[PDB]
C-alpha cells in the first residue's frame, strides 16, 4: 500500500474546483467549476479535453456520474440541474430541470442506475427515474438537508442533516428511526456530516460481512458500520473540516480528504479502522476524491488543479513453480477467489477459500493463511492448488514467511515454526514463542500460553532465509534467531518501523522497506569495534524488492515506475515498466503485470508475463549478435558464468558451428550437451542438423515440418511417435505410406486407447482397442462402462482358448450373470469352475445337468443339502 | 422433522401469551397475576414479577432488549425493562388483549376490547383510536408501518401508524368465525435490522399499498387458515383444518409455520400451509407457540401451566449415485445437484419428503401417501431433465429405500421387498434379522445386485432376479456402513466400533483395519483408494500404507477421481485428494506402475518429473516413457528409446544402463563406480575425457598404454 503524486493538470484561469467525481465504467474525469465552468477530461495526456459550458449559470457544485447508462449529471447554486449524454465523442445537454426555490445540496443515483435521489436545502426531495423527475416528491420538515445514499437494494434512502443527524428513510417518504451516532462522544460544538459513501458490494467483500456504510464529521471523527449498527470501528482522524470521504471500487481502502492545522493530508483506512498512510497533496485545499474504476489511481482536486495520485494497492499474489497465483473478490460468491495460472501450459485452477489473510510462496509450494470458521489455518498447496496439508493453528496468521524447510506465522506478538518438508515430506516439528521469550538454542512443544501475554513493541514484519530469523519490531529492533532451532542470537535496534524485509541467499544481507517508501541495506554480520549498520544507500519510493537466489550481490526493486538492477549497490540504466518480479534467477528477471490481469481475471493473458535480462546477459547477447561466435567466445571467457556460457553454446549451436559449442558445454558442466553434440557430429548431412537443433530448442512442430519439406515422413512419424502426439502420428499415417504402416496404425490405436484409458474416459478408449486388437483392456473398458453385452460379444469372439476367458468368467460371476458365466468357462478349460458357479449362484438344476455333462457328479449331496 | 424435549417445568395457572428476550436467554412468560422469567438453557427461573393486579393476557419484546411490556386484565399495560423492573403502567378502559411492539420503531400498541393505544417512546401521552369489535390478535408489519387487527367480529382492519383504517378484510363466515391468530411473514430485508445491538409513573392518555409483498397468515376459529396479502387480495385457497386454531407464527427465518390450536398438539407447516408433521402432542390446549430466535429451539404453552422447550431435529435425507446427489431441501422440494458441471435443478414434490434414492436414470422420492419415480430420459451424460414416470400410490412403511432399474427395494425390519415400477410385489427375501444398511452395486439392467448388511453381523449380496441370499461374510458386529471396491473384489465394513474393516471379497479373508470410520466410500475410479471420516478427521489410505489424515467437519457421502465428497449440515462439500502423498508413498517402496496409475488423477509437473526419474533409476523403462511424454522432454526420451533400441538387439547387462542413467543426468562419480563394475571402465573415460576432467581419468586407464 504505497502511494505517491504522479501530475498535475491544471484548469485555466484560476478557477476554484469544488467536485471532481471520477466515472467508473469510462475513465471521464468530470470537474466542476467555480463559475459555470463544467469540464469532462481523459487520460490517454489528455485524450477527451471538453468543455460542456451548456448552461450552468453560476457556480457548479455537485456532480455525478450514472455508472449504468454513462449519462452525466450536474447542478449550479441556481437550482438548473442538467444531465449530459454522450453523442458523437462528445457530451450535449439535456432533461434540463429547473425548481425555482434553493438549492440542489446533493443527488444520488440508485445502485442500478434506474432512480434519482436529489434533496434540496429547504428540505424538498424529488426523486426521479431516468426519464420522469417526479416520482415521489417529498417536502420534508423544518429540516436543512445534505446528502443521501440508497441501500445496496435501493430500499432505505438515509438522508443527512445539516445540524448532523442522519435520518433512514423507507424508498419513500417514511421516517424511520434516527441513526445511532457513535463515533462522536465527547464532541461538543456543531456537527456537519462532510461525507458520507455506502459502498453497494459491486466487486464482492472484503471480508463476508465487512463494514461497508461511511459516515464522517467535519470534526475529524468517522465510523465504518455495516447497515445501521451500534457497535462499529470508530475512527479518529485529524482533519480540520474533513471534506471528503471515498471508498474503493473494491471497498477496501477508504480515502478521507481534510487538512491539520499544522497541510492537505489524504488519509486511509481499511474497513476495519486500520490506518495505511498519509499523502501530504501540495496547495491550498483539497475539495474532493475520486478513485478510478481500477483503484489504481486517486484524483483530488486542489484550488485550480487536479493532483492525481498513484496507488499500489496490496495485492494477495505470488510466484510458486511456474505458477503466477492471484487472488480477487467477485459480486457472486462470498468467498475470495484464487487463481493458480499455470503459466508454462496455460492452464488455469480456480479454487475458493474464506479467510484468505495472505498468500507467500517459495520454492513449489504455497500458504494460503486463512480463518476458519484450531482457529486459523495454513494451507499449503501445490503448484497446481491441491491443497496438500491445512495445519491448523491458533495464533492470527498475520506475517507470514516461508523458507524451503519451515513456515512462520506471525501474529502481532507471537511467531510459529512449523517444518513442512526435508532438503522430503512432512516432518513436522510446531512451536510457539514470544517475542521477549528469548529461547536458547533448542528444547517445549507447541505451548500456547506465550501468545497471550501481550507487549508493548509490536511485530511489524518478519522474514526467514535457510538460516536466520529476523523479526522486525514496530519500534524498530529487528530480532535475529537462528533458524533451525530457533534461539535468540543478536538484536539490532534499526531506525525506523519495517513494512518487507528480505535477505540475499547468504543471509548476510537485509533489505528493509518502511512503511513509507524508503528503501535501506543493512548488514548483519560486519563487526564495527557494535554488530551491524545501515549501508549508506537509500531509494525514495520502493514498493517492491528481490535478491537474486543465486549471486549474494544482484538485487532489485521496483521504484515509482521503473525497475532498477545492483550489482553491490552500483545501479543500472532503470528498465521501464510497471510489473511485480516473480523470479530473479539466472541473470534473467521475470515480473507480471498484475494491474492488467486483475482488470480481466478470468482471462490472464500470456502477454502479461515480462522476461528482462540484467547488463551483462545483454551485452552477450548483443555482442554474439555482432560479432561471430569467434569472438564473443573469448569476451564471455574474460567473465565466467553457466548461464552466458549455455548463451554461447546455443548461439554457435544455431550456426552448427559444432566446435565452439562443445567447449562451452564443458565450460557448463553439461553432459547431455556434450553427447547431444556428439551425435549431431555422427550426422553427415545438412538439413538434418538442422532438423535436429530445432527439435533441440523444443520447437516440435518446426522440427516436424522441416522433415515433411525434406520428403522424410519417417522420421516425422518417428519424432511424433517419440513424443506422445499419437494423434498426429495417426494423421501423418492417414498420407502417404511407409515400411510398416499397419504396424505403426495399430501401435498408434493401442497407445490412443491406453492415453484415455488412465484417465478414466471409457467409451472413448473403447473406439480405440477396436480398430487397434487389444483384448486385455478391451474387456477391462466394458466391465467398467457397465456395458455387458459388449463383454458377452468380445467372449464370443476370442479364440477357443485364450488368457483372457477366465478373466472375462470371473467378470460375470461378480456381476451375477450365470448362463454367460457358464459359456465362457466352457470356451476355455474348466468345466469344474463352470458347475462352482452354478451352485455358488444357486441354478442348480443346470448345474446338475453340467455334472452329468462332464461325469463328475460328485454333487450329491449339494443339492438335497440346498434341498434343506 | 423429529422433535426432542428438553425440560417440561409446568406453572400453577394457564399459559397466555409467551415472549423471548432478542437475545434468545430468558422467556417471560404469562401466567395469572404474574410474570415468569425463566432460562432457556435449563429450564429454571428467576421470580414471578409482581407489579400486575391482575391476569396477564399477553407480552413482548422490543426487538431492541430492553423494553418489555406485558398487558393484562387489571387494564393497564405496564412497560416493564430489562433487569426486571416496571417503568409506565399506562392505562386502559377494558382488558388489554395482546400488546405487540413495532419492529422498526419500537412503538408500542396495546389493543382491548374496545380501543387500540400507541406510545412511542418519545410520545408523552397514549394515543387511543377507537374500534369495532374485540381485538385479539396484532401484528406489526415487518417495515413497521402498519398494525392489522383481527378481532372476534371476524374482519381483519389494517391501519396505519397514525391509526387509519386503510383496508379491512373479510374472513367467509362472519361472526361464527372469530380470527384467532395472525402473523405477517417475518422474511424481508428488515429482519436483520436490531442484529446488530449494543417510580413507574403512568402515561397520560389521550383521545400504493399494492406492490408491497407481505403475507398475513391468519388462522381463524372457523377451522381454517388462510393468507393474505397487504392489498387484502387472498394467495391460494382457505387451507381446511380439524382442529380450531390458537396459535400461527414463524420461525427466525421465516420458513415454516407453527399452528396448532384446540386439539392437543402442534404441528409444522411450510409457508404454504401443507403439513409436515408434528412437534409433539400435549397434555391441554396450547394457547401459544413461538420459535426461539435464530434457533431451531420451540416452546409450547398449554392451559395446564405445562412449559416444555422442544428442540427440532431434521433429518438429512439424501441418496448418491455417482456424480449426482439428490437431497431434500424445505422438507418439500428435492434438489438433484450434477457433482461435476454443479447444474442444480429442483423437483417440487408438494408434500413431506420422506426418502431419496437416486439410481442412474432414476430418481425415486417417497412422499407420506405415494411414491414417485423419475427417470432421466434424453441419453447426455450431463442431461438434467427428470420427467415423470409412475406414481405407486400406497401408505408405505419402510425404513430403506433403494431404487434400481425396473424396480423398487424396500427394506422393512427383516423383509427385503421388490416391488416393480407398476407396484406389483414380484418378490420378497426373508433376510434373518434386522437389515441395517442396503445398497446397490450395479449390474444388468433389470436383473441387478444389492449389497444387503445385517445386525447379526452377516453380509449378504442379493440379486434382484433370483430368490436366493448369497452371503459374502459373518464379521462379528452389527454392519453401520459398507461399501464395495471399484472392481467389486474388495469389501469395505464399518460395524458399531468406528474400525473401518477391509475384506478380500473371494477369499474372505482380512486385509487392514482402521481404529476411526462412520463412512467408508472406496474410490470409484482407482480400486486401491479408500476414505473413511472418524472422529472430525479425513482419513486416505492406499493400499496398506499409512493413511494421510486432514481435519474435516462431516462425513463421507463419495469419492470420485480425486474428490472427497464431505456433507456437513446439507452442504455438499469436494475435498480435494492430493494424489502427490499416495504416489510417492508409491514411489519408495518401488511400485512404479502403480505409482503411475495414482499420478495420472492429476499431480504437478515437478512431482511428473521426480517419478519418471525414478523410474529411470528404477529400471522401469515403460512407466518412465509415459512419464517423460506427460512431461515432453525430448532428450530423456530419446536417451530411453536408445536404452531400449539397444536392448533389442543384444545388450542385456543391467549397470551399463543405470551408469548411463547416472551419467546422463550428471552424477559423474556414481556412473563412474557403476560403469567400472561392469566390464567397461572404457567408457568411464571416455566420460571424463568428454567433461575433460582429466584429473580423474588418470585412475581410470585400467587398460594399459596399448595407444
Amino acid at each position: 500500500m504505497f502511494f505517491y503524486l504522479s501530475k498535475k493538470i491544471s484548469i485555466p484561469n484560476n478557477v476554484k474546483l469544488q467536485c471532481v467525481s471520477w466515472n467508473k465504467e469510462q475513465g471521464f474525469i468530470a470537474c466542476g467549476g467555480e463559475d459555470g465552468l463544467l469540464k469532462v477530461l481523459k487520460l490517454e495526456s489528455n485524450l477527451s479535453m471538453n468543455q460542456t459550458l451548456e448552461g450552468h449559470s453560476g457556480s457548479v457544485q455537485v456532480v455525478t456520474w450514472n455508472e449504468q447508462y454513462q449519462k452525466l449529471t450536474t447542478s449550479d447554486e441556481n437550482g438548473l440541474i442538467i444531465v449530459w449524454m454522450l453523442y458523437k465523442g462528445s457530451w450535449i445537454e439535456e432533461m434540463i430541470n429547473n425548481r425555482n426555490k434553493s438549492v440542489v445540496r446533493s443527488m444520488s443515483w440508485n445502485a442500478d442506475g434506474q432512480k434519482i435521489c436529489i434533496v434540496y436545502e429547504d428540505g424538498a426531495v424529488i426523486v426521479g427515474s431516468v426519464d420522469g423527475n417526479r416520482i415521489w416528491g417529498k417536502d420534508l420538515k423544518g429540516i436543512q438537508l445534505s446528502h443521501v445514499t440508497w441501500s445496496a437494494d435501493s430500499k432505505v434512502l438515509l438522508f443527512g442533516m445539516a445540524n448532523g443527524e442522519i435520518h433512514i428513510y423507507d424508498n419513500q417518504g417514511n421516517f424511520m428511526i434516527k441513526m445511532k451516532l457513535s463515533c462522536l462522544v465527547n464532541v461538543t460544538g456543531a456537527i456537519s456530516i462532510a461525507g458520507i459513501h455506502w459502498y453497494h458490494g459491486t466487486e464482492g467483500y472484503v471480508e463476508p460481512d465487512c463494514p461497508c456504510l461511511a459516515v464522517c464529521f467535519d470534526n475529524g471523527r468517522c465510523q465504518i458500520m455495516r447497515h445501521e449498527n451500534d457497535q462499529n470501528p470508530v475512527l479518529i482522524d485529524t482533519g480540520m473540516y474533513v471534506v471528503g470521504i471515498q471508498w474503493n471500487h473494491m471497498g477496501s481502502v477508504l480515502a478521507v480528504a481534510g487538512f491539520q492545522k499544522a497541510v492537505n493530508i489524504v488519509q486511509f483506512y481499511t474497513p476495519f479502522g486500520e490506518h495505511l498512510g498519509t499523502l501530504k497533496v501540495p496547495g491550498k485545499e483539497i475539495s474532493a476524491l475520486s478513485w478510478e474504476g481500477g483503484g489504481l489511481k486517486i484524483a483530488l482536486a486542489v484550488d485550480s488543479f487536479i493532483y492525481f495520485a498513484n496507488i499500489r494497492p496490496n495485492y494477495k499474489w505470488g510466484y510458486c513453480s511456474n505458477t503466477v497465483v492471484y487472488a480477487y473478490t467477485r459480486p457472486d460468491r462470498p468467498e475470495y477467489c484464487v487463481v493458480f495460472w499455470d503459466t508454462k501450459n496455460n492452464e488455469k485452477y480456480v479454487k475458493y477459500v474464506k479467510g484468505l489473510i495472505s498468500i507467500t510462496t517459495c520454492g513449489d509450494f504455497c500458504i494460503l493463511a486463512t480463518k476458519a470458521d484450531a482457529t486459523f489455518v495454513l494451507v499449503l498447496c501445490n503448484s497446481i492448488g491441491t491443497p496438500l496439508d491445512p495445519k491448523y493453528i491458533d495464533i492470527v496468521p498475520l506475517f507470514v514467511a516461508m523458507t524451503k524447510t519451515h513456515v512462520i506465522a506471525a501474529s502481532k506478538e507471537a511467531f510459529y515454526t512449523w517444518q513442512y518438508r526435508v532438503a522430503s515430506r512432512k516432518e513436522g516439528r510446531e512451536r510457539i514463542y514470544h517475542v521477549d521469550d528469548t529461547p536458547s538454542g533448542s528444547m517445549g512443544v507447541l505451548d500456547y500460553s506465550k501468545t497471550i501475554q501481550g507487549t508493548r513493541d509490536p511485530i511489524c514484519a518478519i522474514t526467514a532465509s535457510d538460516k536466520i530469523l529476523i523479526v522486525g519490531r514496530e519500534s524498530g529492533t529487528i530480532q535475529r534467531y537462528s533458524l533451525p532451532n530457533v534461539g535468540l542470537i543478536q538484536k539490532y535496534s534499526l531506525n525506523c518501523r519495517a513494512y518487507q524485509l528480505s535477505l540475499n541467499c547468504n543471509s548476510s544481507r537485509l533489505a528493509i522497506i518502511d512503511i513509507s517508501g524508503v528503501l535501506t541495506f543493512f548488514d548483519l554480520d560486519a563487526r564495527v569495534t557494535v554488530v551491524g549498520e545501515l549501508l549508506k544507500l537509500e531509494r525514495r519510493d520502493v514498493w517492491d524488492m528481490k535478491w537474486a537466489k543465486d549471486n549474494p550481490d544482484l538485487f532489485a526493486m521496483m521504484e515509482k515506475t521503473r525497475m532498477y538492477v545492483f550489482r553491490n549497490l552500483d545501479p543500472e540504466e532503470p528498465i521501464q515498466t510497471s510489473g511485480y518480479i516473480c523470479n530473479f534467477e539466472d541473470l534473467e528477471i521475470k515480473s507480471v503485470l498484475l494491474d492488467e490481469i486483475l482488470k480481466d481475471p478470468e482471462h490472464p493473458n500470456k502477454d502479461y508475463l515480462i522476461n528482462f535480462e540484467i547488463r551483462s546477459l545483454r551485452d552477450s547477447r548483443a555482442l554474439i549478435e555482432k560479432v561471430g561466435i569467434k569472438d564473443a567466445s573469448q569476451f564471455i571467457e574474460d567473465n565466467p558464468h553457466p548461464r552466458l556460457w549455455r548463451l554461447l553454446a546455443e548461439a554457435a549451436l544455431q550456426k552448427l558451428d559444432l566446435y565452439t559449442a562443445e567447449q562451452a558445454f564443458v565450460r557448463c558442466k553439461d553432459y547431455q550437451g556434450i553427447k547431444f553434440v556428439k551425435r549431431l557430429g555422427k550426422l553427415l548431412s545438412e538439413s538434418m542438423k538442422q532438423a535436429e537443433v530445432v527439435g533441440y530448442f523444443g520447437r516440435f512442430e518446426e522440427a516436424e515440418r522441416t522433415y515433411l519439406e525434406m520428403d522424410r515422413r519417417d522420421l516425422a512419424i518417428g519424432l511424433r511417435l517419440k513424443l506422445g502426439d499419437w494423434f498426429r502420428v495417426l494423421q501423418l499415417l492417414k498420407t502417404g505410406s511407409g515400411d510398416a504402416d499397419d504396424s505403426l496404425l495399430e501401435q498408434a490405436n493401442n497407445a490412443i486407447g491406453d492415453y484415455f484409458a488412465d484417465r478414466q474416459k471409457w467409451l472413448n478408449a473403447v473406439q480405440y482397442y477396436v480398430q487397434g486388437r487389444n483384448q486385455e483392456r478391451l474387456a477391462e473398458c466394458y466391465y467398467m462402462l457397465e456395458d455387458y453385452e459388449g463383454l458377452e460379444n468380445l467372449a464370443i469372439s476370442l479364440p477357443e482358448n485364450h488368457k483372457l476367458l477366465p478373466e472375462i468368467a470371473q467378470m460375470f460371476v461378480r456381476v451375477g450373470m450365470c448362463e454367460q458365466a457358464v459359456t465362457a468357462f466352457l470356451k476355455c478349460s474348466q468345466p469344474k469352475a463352470a458347475v462352482d458357479t452354478c451352485v455358488h449362484l444357486n441354478q442348480w438344476n443346470k448345474a446338475v445337468e453340467l455334472a452329468k455333462n462332464h461325469s463328475m457328479k460328485e454333487i450329491g449331496s449339494l443339492l438335497a443339502r440346498y434341498a434343506s | 422433522m423429529r422433535a426432542v424435549l428438553t425440560w417440561r417445568d409446568k406453572a400453577e395457572h394457564c399459559i397466555n401469551d409467551i415472549a423471548f428476550k432478542p437475545d434468545g436467554t430468558q422467556l417471560i412468560l404469562a401466567a395469572g397475576s404474574r410474570l415468569l422469567v425463566y432460562d432457556t438453557s435449563d429450564g429454571t427461573l428467576l421470580q414471578p414479577l409482581k407489579g400486575h393486579k391482575d391476569t396477564v393476557y399477553c407480552v413482548a419484546y422490543a426487538k431492541d432488549g430492553k423494553r418489555f411490556a406485558s398487558g393484562s386484565a387489571d387494564k393497564s399495560v405496564i412497560i416493564w425493562t430489562s433487569k426486571l423492573e416496571g417503568i409506565l403502567k399506562y392505562t386502559h378502559n377494558d382488558a388489554i388483549q395482546c400488546v405487540s411492539y413495532n419492529p422498526i420503531t419500537h412503538q408500542l400498541a396495546s389493543c382491548s376490547s374496545s380501543d387500540f393505544g400507541l406510545w412511542s417512546p418519545e410520545q408523552k401521552s397514549v394515543s387511543k383510536h377507537k374500534s369495532s369489535s374485540k381485538i385479539i390478535c396484532c401484528s406489526w408489519t415487518n417495515d413497521g408501518q402498519y398494525l392489522a387487527l383481527g378481532m372476534f367480529n371476524g374482519i381483519i382492519s389494517i391501519r396505519n401508524k397514525n391509526g387509519e383504517e386503510k383496508v379491512k378484510i373479510e374472513r367467509p363466515g362472519g361472526s361464527l368465525s372469530p380470527i384467532w391468530s395472525i402473523c405477517w411473514n417475518p422474511s424481508s430485508r428488515w429482519e436483520s435490522f436490531w442484529m446488530n445491538r449494543e417510580i413507574q409513573e403512568i402515561p397520560s392518555t389521550l383521545k400504493n399499498l399494492e406492490e408491497r409483498n407481505d403475507i398475513l397468515a391468519v388462522a381463524d376459529w372457523g377451522q381454517k387458515v388462510s393468507f393474505y396479502q397487504l392489498s387484502g387480495k387472498q394467495i391460494g385457497k382457505d387451507r381446511a383444518l380439524n382442529f380450531d386454531p390458537c396459535c400461527i407464527s414463524y420461525f427466525t427465518k421465516g420458513e415454516y409455520i407453527l399452528l396448532g390450536g384446540s386439539d392437543k398438539q402442534v404441528s409444522l407447516f411450510t409457508k404454504d400451509g401443507v403439513r409436515l408433521g408434528t412437534v409433539g402432542e400435549q397434555n391441554s390446549w396450547v394457547w401459544t407457540c413461538q420459535a426461539k430466535p435464530d434457533s431451531n429451539y420451540v416452546v409450547v404453552g398449554c392451559q395446564d401451566g405445562t412449559i416444555s422447550f422442544y428442540q427440532l431435529i431434521f433429518s438429512t435425507v439424501h441418496g448418491l449415485y455417482k456424480d449426482r446427489y439428490a437431497y431434500r431441501d424445505s422438507m418439500t422440494d428435492v434438489i438433484v445437484q450434477h457433482l461435476i458441471t454443479e447444474q442444480k435443478v429442483r423437483i417440487k414434490c408438494k408434500e413431506l419428503v420422506k426418502k431419496i434414492a437416486i439410481y442412474r436414470n432414476r430418481l425415486a422420492i417417497q412422499l407420506p401417501e405415494k411414491i414417485l419415480i423419475y427417470e432421466l430420459y434424453s441419453e447426455d451424460l450431463s442431461d438434467m431433465h427428470y420427467r415423470v414416470k409412475e406414481k405407486i400410490i400406497k401408505k408405505f412403511e419402510c425404513n430403506l429405500l433403494v431404487v434400481c432399474a425396473n424396480h423398487i427395494i424396500l427394506c422393512q425390519e427383516k423383509r427385503l421387498q421388490c416391488l416393480s415400477f407398476s407396484g406389483v410385489k414380484e418378490r420378497e427375501w426373508q433376510m434373518e434379522s434386522l437389515i441395517r444398511y442396503i445398497k446397490v452395486i450395479g449390474g444388468p439392467p433389470g436383473r441387478e445386485g444389492l449389497l444387503v448388511g445385517l445386525k447379526n453381523g452377516q453380509i449378504l449380496k442379493i440379486f434382484v432376479d433370483n430368490l436366493f441370499a448369497i452371503v459374502l461374510l459373518k464379521q462379528a458386529t452389527a454392519v453401520r456402513c459398507l461399501d464395495m471396491s471399484a472392481s467389486r473384489k474388495k469389501l469395505a465394513v464399518v460395524d458399531e466400533n468406528d474400525t473401518c474393516l477391509v475384506y478380500d471379497i473371494d477369499t474372505k479373508e482380512l486385509l487392514f483395519q482402521e481404529p476411526n470410520a462412520n463412512s467408508v466410500a472406496w474410490n470409484t475410479q482407482c480400486e486401491d483408494m479408500l476414505c473413511f471420516s472418524g472422529g472430525g478427521y479425513l482419513n486416505i489410505k492406499a493400499s496398506t500404507f499409512p493413511v494421510h489424515r486432514q481435519k474435516l467437519q462431516g462425513f463421507v457421502v463419495g469419492y470420485n477421481g480425486s474428490k472427497i465428497f464431505c456433507l456437513h449440515v446439507f452442504s455438499i462439500s469436494a475435498v480435494e485428494v492430493p494424489q502427490s502423498a499416495p504416489m510417492y508413498q508409491y514411489l519408495d517402496r518401488k511400485l512404479f506402475k502403480e505409482a503411475y496409475q495414482i499420478a495420472c488423477l492429476g499431480v504437478t509437473d515437478t512431482d511428473w518429473r521426480e517419478l519418471a526419474m525414478e523410474a529411470l533409476e528404477g529400471l522401469d523403462f515403460e512407466t518412465a516413457k509415459k512419464a517423460f511424454i506427460r512431461v515432453q522432454d525430448l532428450r530423456y526420451l530419446e536417451l530411453i528409446s536408445s536404452i531400449e533400441e539397444r536392448k533389442k538387439r543384444g545388450e542385456t547387462n543391467n549397470d551399463l544402463f543405470l551408469a548411463d542413467v547416472f551419467s546422463y543426468q550428471g552424477k559423474f562419480h556414481e556412473a563412474a563406480k557403476l560403469y567400472k563394475r561392469s566390464g567397461h571402465e572404457n567408457l568411464a573415460l571416455e566420460m571424463y575425457t568428454d567433461l575433460c576432467m582429466f584429473e580423474y581419468a588418470k585412475d581410470f586407464l585400467g587398460s594399459g598404454d596399448p595407444k
